[PDB]
């Protein structure tokens, strides 16, 4: 949960049982903020997924290639690698 | 003054030795308790062992039981 | 007399620490030998410019990106779940807490969208250390407590007032005491 | 403790008290002490005085010329906010520290403010002198005044006047003075209101110190201690710092008005009191 | 609580303000501070000194009361039958109660030659009590009877032997014995997961 | 028990960029409940006898309607199990989840012990070449240990009382394994949950409607692929000789375990010392308990976020997953010299990126 | 510290150190010493 000295609540109502984990983890708005926030029955759903979707994709794709990608390479030439070599030595073994 | 301040500083200074200190008076309390649990255990693999081991750790006290079943045959 | 005799030793080990303690301040000894701070010095020109100096420098490039891209700054990625932390955090003036909750907020939004800041939004340094002065004091009280009262494992009475009796001061934060009632509706620790 | 050295045990066991377990090496020849009072006093201008009367347990005073009767509307409380304040965070020693080692000497200590004089004091044995000192003196040499140390004494300073309440003959005497000097010098309160938490910061505190804790408005006292070696350890206390500088002050002569004051309360008695006004004073 | 009341109408249980099983005769006091010397006058039947059952005071209560079929039971006093929009009015010549819906639908207590807010104050339920009350209802001094024994005949006093040794040897011996009953049922349930009889000879060739 | 449903499953409060690598934990609890449910059905017409067991399992398939359908469902979400711990896993070691969040990953290590001796229980029922030549390979690593072996089975040899014992055990250990669920959920909901960036945050909404319907998503997508598998036959989960009754006295050319077992199968193949091997076992469990107490082991604070976005040095998670893979490889292989070379190269990186996850 | 029951963890910390401290080095000295 929260720390302390954010969990001290303002009022004096009792703490229902069924919000005993929303009051475990309140937090002070330090400074204060204004929320807007429209119905989902007056807003376009799928269309902003695909007008954000170029650089979506470009975030996820770049931060991944360095750490993932370039491993993954080296494994696969080294699977490669291990079975040439593997063939080589039965000839250099069973064959005449 | 200066100087008792600095004895009031070094006063805590050894935390670390006095929490080794702890450590032996606690474990002193507790470790009589393997005397029980160690009775118990063998106490259950006692009739697991062989014969002549049995009678070894009793000092030939313990034998076989004599329910007058399977003897010498003649 | 058992006792009394291993308390001898404590005792003497401990007297000749105190007869050995300097007055004043006094450099820390050097921790490595001489053996190894030769063959680090030796092979240094080589092993720095080539593999450890690059290394540094791309740590702290990548390090300076991710936080751009989210508008952070590298102090705000410690956590208030850290006792140390915590307390600096209470010790904040309003105008620097204000800040912080308010890049956490936007970090947070940009994060699940997944989309980057633009580069004129990213001109500032992120290693500024903002935290430092209430880190060392808070540090400083923490310590005082643990040595005036916590230098000895105490008794306690066992599972009785909704602690287990090894410890613990806030209540139903183990297992053994999880569930408190099976009737009513309960209650809140803050509000006792 | 770390361990122990010794390893005798109790060498009296099975010796019942009826039976002395002296030495003819523990036996002396009476010497009285120096019962009269000695006077001494620093370059800074503090005065000392003390007494040896022979005991093991000695009591020590720090009084400073500063109470009540020098605060202004603008400052109502601020004596009693530095009473609570006392024995707090100083620029050597913290608040837990000075507290904690107090009682592992086995001594007590305390704050009391007064309408003329606010007194700092402790008892211990006489041996542990030395160590008393410093922790009564930071309280007027360098005492820190931290936010977070003020927000947690702020609770203390209402239920003082609220325990008040239910103390009918302390309620009295405030009541007498409060109407015998209407609004000046000895009529006003001891404790803070709820209207005196709002200049409850360290700057106005600072600043009242700054006018009254110099060492010439100040006095320390001593009994069942050796004159020199009280002198020693306060002048040791005051060498490698710098104290609150002396000022001129002018002191305002009390206007005694008289008049009628009533207090309802539930209670099966009828308390009055009647009083005149006593020219000169002490 | 998770109990209901059953309050409702009922044809065969009629409301007791026209058949109220418990009998029906009342004193009344005009103010109840006067039953302090009622309590101080009249003389109680546990005073008088009996000795045979065939000597005990008669109940006052008549055992004929309840009837019906598979009624075990005989004798009840109180019912949650509902009262109706308009009770009888109470018989007060008679001893008759007065209490409740009694009071407040109906006549009952006015009076001629008073003020309604002085005749009025008089019908609070601490205004009535039963006859016999008096003479009859307990108030012990003590849960025990002087006839029977306590802890004066059973105290081990001076000059006795310490009991802790032979309490403490009681619990330790039902131990030894429960551990060794334990030791045994785990044996056997080790016995049985390992090998059996038939198995162990096939093994020997 | 209503008001602990509805404060911990509609209006606990969660982080908004909570994503897929968050959904996992709750599709493992559903393979679970998909399993004791198949299985019970399987149960009412399964046999233990040894000497009828494998031929319970085939009328099973082809007589009785429907039959098919509960044992191909059974076995192909076994694998599913697996792989979602897997993925589970992984998260939290990308993560550092285990800084804070300590007796959540110890509780989680013991499920996954239990899981895996479920399995394997289960895989020796239908009593196959495979049931029989696996168990007693199996059984054998764990000689070094005295007198563990030979009680297991109640028998010289993986006779058919061990059959008998094996169906109870199997039967008994996923229920207690949903007692320790309720563990591991109450460890985690008294800290709350982490989110991917690794900072501290007010920017939370309600577990209900939001976060509710992707956990249902991805629910959709595990029905689809385990039904896909099971009525298709794309991949090849189970080995072949499985479906060849038992022969004590002729043991098949290849023996290799299911895919979830290889790797580790194939580090103790590379060990030629059978205690030392075992030994290795070990310390793997070892290392990671021992990352519950990752804060104490350096002064320094430590910090969640690793900074694997972009950075070329990778992050040692990663580098263990290419080694595990590697290694499936190797177990899967005829014994030669030069796959031995390899495998005991993959080894080193498997043990060694272990053993520096708790350096920093 | 002080004020807290996390008291087994730090237990099972020093035995599981202790217990790989063993194993590295009951193998070195089979293999290289
Ligand atoms: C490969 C498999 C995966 C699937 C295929 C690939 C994925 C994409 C498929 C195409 C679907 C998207 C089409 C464009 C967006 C439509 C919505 C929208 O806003 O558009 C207008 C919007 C601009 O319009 P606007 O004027 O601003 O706003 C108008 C709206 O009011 C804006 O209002 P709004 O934003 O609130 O939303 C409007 C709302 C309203 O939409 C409607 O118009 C309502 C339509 C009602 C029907 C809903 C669909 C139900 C279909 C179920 C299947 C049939 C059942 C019947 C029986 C079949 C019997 C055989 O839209 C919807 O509800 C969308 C409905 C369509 C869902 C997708 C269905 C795909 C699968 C279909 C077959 C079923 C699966 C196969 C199984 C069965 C066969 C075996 O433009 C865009 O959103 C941008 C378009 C560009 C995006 C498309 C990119 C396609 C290429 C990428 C994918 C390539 C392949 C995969 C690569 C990765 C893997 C390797
Ligand atoms: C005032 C009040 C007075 C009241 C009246 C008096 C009261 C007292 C009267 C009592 C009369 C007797 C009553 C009957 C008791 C016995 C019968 C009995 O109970 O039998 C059990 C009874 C049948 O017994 P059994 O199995 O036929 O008995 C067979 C024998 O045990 C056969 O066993 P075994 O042959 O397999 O093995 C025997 C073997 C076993 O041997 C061993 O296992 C170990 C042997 C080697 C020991 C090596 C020791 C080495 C160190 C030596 C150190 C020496 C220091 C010297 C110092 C000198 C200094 C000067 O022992 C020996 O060979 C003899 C020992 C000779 C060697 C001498 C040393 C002995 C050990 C000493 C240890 C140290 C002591 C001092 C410690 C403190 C100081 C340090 O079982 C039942 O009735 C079972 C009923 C079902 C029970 C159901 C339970 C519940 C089930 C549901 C469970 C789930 C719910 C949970 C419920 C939980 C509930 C709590
Ligand atoms: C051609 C052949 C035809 C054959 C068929 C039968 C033909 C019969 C024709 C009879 C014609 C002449 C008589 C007409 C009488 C009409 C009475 C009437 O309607 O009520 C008027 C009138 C109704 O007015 P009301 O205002 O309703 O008054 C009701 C009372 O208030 C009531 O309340 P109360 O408070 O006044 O009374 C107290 C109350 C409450 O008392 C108590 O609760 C106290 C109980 C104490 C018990 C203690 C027991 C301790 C000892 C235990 C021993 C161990 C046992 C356990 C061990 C067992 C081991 C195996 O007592 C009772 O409840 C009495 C219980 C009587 C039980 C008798 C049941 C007999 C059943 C016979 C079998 C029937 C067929 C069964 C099904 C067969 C398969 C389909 O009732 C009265 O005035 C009272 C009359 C009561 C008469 C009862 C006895 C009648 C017997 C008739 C003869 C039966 C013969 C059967 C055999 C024939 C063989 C050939
Ligand atoms: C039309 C014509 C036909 C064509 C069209 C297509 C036709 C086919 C049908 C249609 C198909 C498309 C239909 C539309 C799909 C719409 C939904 C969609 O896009 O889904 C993606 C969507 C992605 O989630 P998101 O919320 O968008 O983003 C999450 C972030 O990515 C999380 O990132 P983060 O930053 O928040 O967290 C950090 C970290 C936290 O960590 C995690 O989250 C966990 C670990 C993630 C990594 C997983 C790998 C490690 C596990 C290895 C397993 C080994 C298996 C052992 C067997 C080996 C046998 C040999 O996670 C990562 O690092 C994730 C990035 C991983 C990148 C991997 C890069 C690989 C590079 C390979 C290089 C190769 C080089 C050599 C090349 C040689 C040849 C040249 O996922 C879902 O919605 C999941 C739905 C299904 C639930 C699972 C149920 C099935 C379970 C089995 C599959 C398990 C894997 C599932 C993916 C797991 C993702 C975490
Ligand atoms: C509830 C609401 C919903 C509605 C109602 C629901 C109703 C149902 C609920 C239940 C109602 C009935 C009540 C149930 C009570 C159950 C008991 C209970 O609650 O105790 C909690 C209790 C915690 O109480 P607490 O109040 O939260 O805190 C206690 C302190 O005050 C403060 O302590 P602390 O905080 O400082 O630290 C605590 C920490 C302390 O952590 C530890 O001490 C570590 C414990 C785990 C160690 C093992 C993990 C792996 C480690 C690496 C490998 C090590 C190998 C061994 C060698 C080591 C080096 C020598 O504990 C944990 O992290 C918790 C872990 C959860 C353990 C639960 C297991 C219960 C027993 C059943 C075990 C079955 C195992 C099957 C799988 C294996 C099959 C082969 O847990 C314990 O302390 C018991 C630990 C038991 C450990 C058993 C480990 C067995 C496996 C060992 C490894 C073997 C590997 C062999 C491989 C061979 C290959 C061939
Ligand atoms: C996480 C839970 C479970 C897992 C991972 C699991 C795993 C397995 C596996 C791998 C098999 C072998 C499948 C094969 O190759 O034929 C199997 C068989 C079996 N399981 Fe489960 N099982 C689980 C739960 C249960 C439960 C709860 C029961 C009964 C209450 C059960 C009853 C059976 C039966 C009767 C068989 C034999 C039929 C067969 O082999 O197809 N299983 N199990
Ligand atoms: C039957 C097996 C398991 C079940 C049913 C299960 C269930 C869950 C669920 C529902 C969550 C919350 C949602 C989520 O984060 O996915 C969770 C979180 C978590 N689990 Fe598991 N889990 C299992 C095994 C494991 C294992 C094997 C581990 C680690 C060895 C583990 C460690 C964790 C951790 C650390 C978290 C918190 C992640 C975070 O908030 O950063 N669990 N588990
Ligand atoms: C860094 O990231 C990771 C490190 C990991 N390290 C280890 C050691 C394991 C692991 C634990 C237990 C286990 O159990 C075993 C079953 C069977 C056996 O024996 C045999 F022969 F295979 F059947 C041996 C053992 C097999 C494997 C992991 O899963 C694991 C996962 C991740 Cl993501
Ligand atoms: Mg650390």
């Amino acid at each position: 949960g929260a720390p302390k000295f954010e969990r001290k609540m303002l009022g004096s109502y009792p703490v229902s049982p069924e919000f005993e984990m929303v009051w475990r983890d309140r937090l002070t708005a330090h400074g204060g903020y204004i929320q807007q926030t429209i119905s989902p029955y007056q807003l376009k759903f799928i269309y902003p997924f695909w007008h954000t979707f170029f650089a979506r994709c470009w975030c996820k794709c770049s931060a991944y290639a360095w750490p993932w990608v370039w491993p993954g390479l080296i494994t696969f030439g080294l699977v490669k690698k291990m079975n040439h070599d593997v063939e080589e030595d039965i000839r250099d073994h069973y064959w005449y | 003054s200066r100087a008792v301040y600095a004895k009031l500083w070094a006063s805590t200074a050894q935390y670390t030795q006095r929490r080794h200190y702890a450590w032996y008076q606690i474990w002193s309390r507790v470790i009589p308790w393997s005397v029980p649990w160690g009775i118990f255990a063998m106490w259950m693999v006692f009739p697991a062992m062989p014969v002549e081991y049995r009678q070894a750790l009793t000092f030939g006290i313990w034998q076989k039981p004599n329910i007058g079943t399977h003897g010498p045959d003649p | 007399q058992f006792h009394r005799e291993i308390g001898k030793l404590f005792a003497s080990y401990s007297n000749k620490i105190t007869a050995n303690s300097p007055v004043q301040y006094v450099p820390s000894p050097p921790t490595k030998g001489k053996v190894r701070r030769a063959l680090s010095s030796a092979l240094m020109p080589v092993w720095f410019k080539f593999f450890r100096g690059p290394l540094d420098r791309w740590n702290l490039a990548v390090m300076a990106k991710y936080l751009r891209d989210h508008g952070l700054m590298y102090d705000d990625l410690y956590s208030d779940k850290e006792p140390v932390f915590a307390r600096a955090l209470e010790l904040l003036p309003p105008d620097i807490q204000a800040a912080r909750f308010r890049r956490l907020m936007r970090g947070t939004y940009l994060n699940h969208l997944r989309l980057y800041l633009p580069v004129h939004e990213q001109n500032y340094d992120p290693f500024i250390p903002y935290m430092a002065p209430y880190v060392e004091e808070a540090k400083f009280q923490l310590q005082e407590e643990e040595e005036l009262l916590g230098y000895h494992m105490w008794e306690g009475v066992w599972y009785s007032g909704g602690v287990t009796g090894f410890g613990d001061k806030e209540p139903g934060e183990h297992f053994l005491v999880a569930l408190p009632n099976l009737y009513g509706a309960g209650g809140s620790p803050m509000q006792a | 403790y770390v361990g122990k050295e010794n390893t005798k045990g109790n060498v009296y066991e099975g010796i019942p008290l009826d039976q002395s377990i002296l030495e003819p090496a523990d036996l002396r020849d009476y010497v009285p002490p120096h019962s009269n009072i000695q006077y001494s006093k620093l370059d800074n201008g503090l005065r000392i005085a003390s007494m040896d009367r022979g005991g093991l347990t000695a009591s020590l005073g720090l009084f400073v010329h500063a109470g009540t009767r020098f605060e202004d509307v603008t400052n109502f409380g601020v004596t009693h906010m530095i009473q609570n304040l006392a024995f707090a965070s100083t620029a050597h020693l913290s608040l837990l520290r000075t507290v904690k080692t107090i009682e592992v000497l086995g001594a007590n200590a305390g704050c009391v403010v007064g309408r003329e004089h606010l007194v700092y004091s402790a008892e211990c044995l006489r041996s542990h002198m030395p160590l008393l000192v410093p922790m009564l003196t930071g309280n007027v040499l360098f005492p820190r005044f931290l936010p977070w140390e003020l927000k947690a004494c702020k609770e203390k300073l209402i239920m003082a006047r609220k325990r008040l309440e239910h103390m009918p003959d302390q309620m009295v005497s405030e009541l007498l003075h409060t109407t015998a000097w209407h609004n000046n010098t000895l009529g006003h309160k001891l404790h803070c209101t709820e209207r005196s938490l709002g200049h409850y910061n360290p700057d106005v505190i600072r600043h009242y110190m700054l006018q009254h804790f110099s060492p010439e408005n100040m006095v320390f006292v001593g009994v069942n201690v050796n004159h020199d070696e009280l002198c020693t350890w306060l002048m040791r206390a005051f060498v490698d710092y710098n104290a609150i500088p002396p000022s001129k002050r002018t002191v305002a002569s009390p206007v005694y008005t008289g008049g009628d004051v009533r207090l309802e309360t539930p209670s099966p008695h009828a308390h009055m009191a009647i009083a005149f006004e006593t020219p000169g004073g002490w | 609580s998770v109990h209901s009341h059953n309050i409702r109408p009922d044809k065969h249980e009629l409301p007791a303000s026209e058949v109220p099983l418990y009998y029906n005769r009342f004193d009344q006091a005009d103010h109840p501070s006067l039953w302090q010397l009622e309590e101080e006058q009249q003389r109680k039947h546990l005073d008088q000194e009996v000795t045979d059952v065939s000597q005990l005071v008669e109940p006052v209560s008549s055992p004929h009361q309840t009837e019906g079929w598979f009624k075990r039971l005989r004798y009840w006093h109180y019912k949650e039958t509902a009262e109706p929009t308009f009770p009888r009015t109470p018989d007060l010549s008679k001893g008759e109660l007065a209490a409740g819906a009694t009071v407040t639908r109906t006549s009952v207590w006015h009076d001629p030659n008073e003020p309604a807010i002085v005749s009025v104050s008089r019908f609070a339920p601490d205004n009535f009590r039963a006859v016999g009350f008096a003479e009859n209802v307990p108030n012990p001094e003590s849960t025990n009877s002087d006839s029977h024994p306590d802890f004066r005949e059973y105290r081990l006093g001076p000059g006795s032997v310490d009991r802790r040794p032979f309490v403490y040897f009681m619990s330790a011996s039902y131990f030894f014995i429960t551990a060794s009953m334990m030791r045994s049922f785990l044996c056997k349930w080790v016995h049985y997961w390992w090998v059996s009889r038939d198995m162990l000879a096939a093994g020997t060739t | 028990f209503m008001s602990l449903f509805r404060a911990h499953l509609v209006f606990y409060r969660c982080a908004l960029n909570l994503n897929s690598s968050y959904n996992f934990g709750f599709l493992v609890a559903m393979t679970f409940v998909l399993q004791i449910i198949t299985g019970i059905t399987l149960a009412f017409r399964y046999t233990s006898e040894a000497s009828c067991a494998f031929a319970s399992v085939q009328h099973l398939v082809r007589e009785v309607a429907a039959g098919w359908e509960f044992r191909m469902l059974h076995a192909t979400t076994a694998s599913f199990v697996f792989l979602c711990i897997l993925i589970h896993m992984t998260r939290g070691l990308y993560n550092w989840s285990y800084s804070y969040l300590t007796t959540a990953w110890m509780s989680g290590l013991v499920l996954y012990l239990l899981t895996i001796a479920t399995a394997f229980l289960g895989y020796v029922l239908p009593w196959g070449q495979m049931s029989f030549w696996g168990a007693t390979v199996i059984t054998n690593l764990l000689s070094p240990i005295p007198y563990l072996v030979p009680w297991l089975l109640g028998g010289y040899y993986v006779s058919d009382v061990t059959l008998k014992r094996f169906f109870v055990l199997h039967f008994i250990l996923p229920f207690i394994g949903c007692i320790i669920i309720v563990l591991h959920i109450f460890y985690l909901h008294l800290n709350g949950s982490s989110n991917p960036a690794g900072i501290d945050t007010a920017l939370k909404v309600a577990f209900y409607p939001h976060m509710l319907m992707t956990d249902a998503k991805c629910l959709s997508y595990l029905i689809g692929l385990i039904f896909l598998q099971a009525a298709f036959g794309l991949m090849e989960l189970s080995h072949p000789d499985n479906s060849i009754p038992v022969n004590r006295f002729v043991t098949p050319l290849h023996i290799v375990p299911e895919w979830y077992f290889l790797a580790y199968y194939a580090v103790l193949k590379v060990i030629p010392s059978k205690t030392g091997g075992l030994l290795v076992f070990m310390s793997s469990l070892i290392n990671l308990g021992l990352l519950s107490e990752i804060r104490a082991l350096n002064t320094r604070m430590l910090i969640r976020q690793q900074f694997m976005t972009r950075n070329v040095v990778s992050g040692w998670v990663i580098i263990w997953v290419y080694s595990m893979i590697f290694l499936i490889i190797i177990g899967s292989a005829i014994p030669q010299a030069t796959y031995i070379l390899y495998g005991r190269l993959a080894t080193i990186l498997y043990l060694t990126t272990g053993l520096v996850l708790c350096l920093y | 510290s002080y004020g807290n029951g996390t008291v087994l963890m730090p237990i099972v910390r020093r035995v599981f150190i202790g217990a790989l401290v063993g194993i590295y080095a009951y193998a070195a000295t089979d293999v290289v010493l």
